[PDB]
């Protein structure tokens, strides 16, 4: 799926 | 629990900008992507974009790029949506919504803000004109008369309508407002009552419009013929 | 953009029925598909994600299946709180898009509307406009044809309807149709009529009045 990067 | 709380309703002229805020409580704000979605009256759901609150990275739908901007402020757990160069086509309820974001990908929107209504129009604030919808012997149906008030030409939404200061509730229908071709709103509120007692009962509609700071009453009486 | 087409768009059902709602995608979206419920005045609530995983807090009478381009949401043993609009959504590429919705409303017996017509008030005419209101009260099903006839001529383009949400007590609808004319156009004609066609009416009902009487 689309993603918008890591969040930790 | 986990909640998102948005800022209050906005009213703007075409060409203006609006900034809507959304604050997260009960979970780590920067742990989940946050979407912005809008819904115009009577219509479906349209995705504007989303933001990673940790990094600040965003994706904006093609049709809003260069016009809608998403930011955040970690110190107050708040995301912002700035919509610029507004037109009446931007009138809608705007939602922020958290993604479950398992695996750092979109999965589904599990916590939603309560929404923020944004109205864009060239109209100016105006309280309603209130006209009686008078019952007539000629309109009797069985043992029933219908009566009401027409609440015409106000801007922006909403109005509130009661009858007899809230003492009359049974049989009342206050219709959803319609946006007229003039750009002002209108609605009617109606009630069914006994025909037999129209000569002695009292019916007053109470119409309040907070944006214009107006409170109006209209008595509604049976039509007589001379 | 991916188009999500839901069918049916509108459905009537009873408590205890099983409802099957389909979402067809214009290109494949794998399992990257969610379903939502929305009630009037409220944000949507998530029901399903990963095409078939149930969201925590959702009853087990909700289930879903599919992949690729064909998905199905099934609500078994329908309960009163399940009458709502349902939407699918994909997240397989940008932009995210939603289906057009499927509204599930509750069946009840046919009820003909009571019909009332209201001439414009003298107060409003004094201001340059005339609004004529036709009210259809407490009817089922929702489908109703309301036509304005002015000196026997059918009107078009000068009226607006508003409908209530289905009543939580009696499962009926009420509807207003408002004909709005300038004073000049109102004064052109004499006989104002609203004609109502509805399943509960053996023949159409007309309510009318004569301007200035």
């Amino acid at each position: 799926a689309v993603g918008i990067g890591a969040v930790f | 629990q986990e909640v998102l709380v948005q800022s209050g309703a906005e009213v703007k002229k075409p060409g203006a900008s609006v900034k809507v805020s959304c604050r997260a409580f009960g979970y780590t704000f920067t742990g989940n992507a946050l979407h912005w979605v809008r819904q115009a009256p009577g219509q479906g759901l349209e995705w504007l974009g989303w933001i990673n609150p940790h990094s600040g990275d965003t994706t904006t739908s093609q049709k809003f790029q260069g016009r809608v901007y998403m930011t955040r402020d970690k110190s107050i757990n708040t995301a912002y949506l700035d919509v610029t160069r507004l037109t009446s086509d931007d009138t809608a309820i705007y939602y922020c919504a958290r993604d479950k974001y398992y695996g750092n990908e979109a999965v589904g929107m599990d916590v939603w803000g309560q929404g923020t209504t944004v109205t864009v129009s060239s109209a100016s604030t105006k309280g309603p004109s209130v006209f009686p919808l008078a019952p007539s012997s000629k309109s009797t149906s069985g043992g029933t008369a219908a009566l009401g008030c027409l609440v015409k030409d106000y801007f922006p939404e909403p109005v509130t309508v009661s009858w007899n200061s809230g003492a009359l509730t049974s049989g009342v229908h206050t219709f959803p407002a319609v946006l007229q071709s003039s750009g002002l709103y209108s609605l009617s509120s109606v009630v069914t009552v006994p025909s037999s007692s129209l000569g002695t009962q009292t019916y007053i509609c109470n119409v309040n419009h907070k944006p214009s700071n107006t409170k109006v009453d209209k008595k509604v009486e049976p039509k007589s013929c001379d | 953009d991916i188009q999500l087409t839901q069918s049916p768009s509108f459905l009537s059902a009873s408590v205890g029925d099983r409802v099957t709602i389909t979402c067809r995608a214009s290109q494949g979206v794998r399992n990257e598909l969610a379903w939502y419920q929305q009630k009037p005045g409220k944000a949507p609530n998530l029901l399903i994600y990963y095409a078939s995983t149930l969201q925590s807090g959702v009853p087990s009478r909700f289930s879903a299946s599919g992949s690729g381009t064909h998905f199905t949401l099934t609500v078994s043993s329908l309960q009163p709180e399940d009458f709502a609009t349902y939407f699918c959504q994909h997240m397989s590429s940008y932009p995210l898009t939603f289906g057009g919705g499927t509204k599930v409303e509750i069946k009840r017996t046919v009820a003909a509307p009571s019909v009332f017509i209201f001439p414009p008030s003298d107060e409003q005419l004094k201001s340059g406009t005339a609004s004529v209101v036709c009210l259809l009260n407490n009817f089922y099903p929702r489908e109703a044809k309301v036509q304005w006839k002015v000196d026997n001529a059918l009107q078009s383009g000068n009226s607006q309807e508003s409908v209530t949400e289905q009543d939580s007590k009696d499962s009926t609808y009420s509807l207003s149709s408002t004909l709005t004319l300038s004073k000049a156009d109102y004064e052109k004609h004499k006989v104002y009529a609203c004609e109502v066609t509805h399943q509960g009416l053996s023949s159409p009902v007309t309510k009318s009045f004569n301007r200035g009487e």
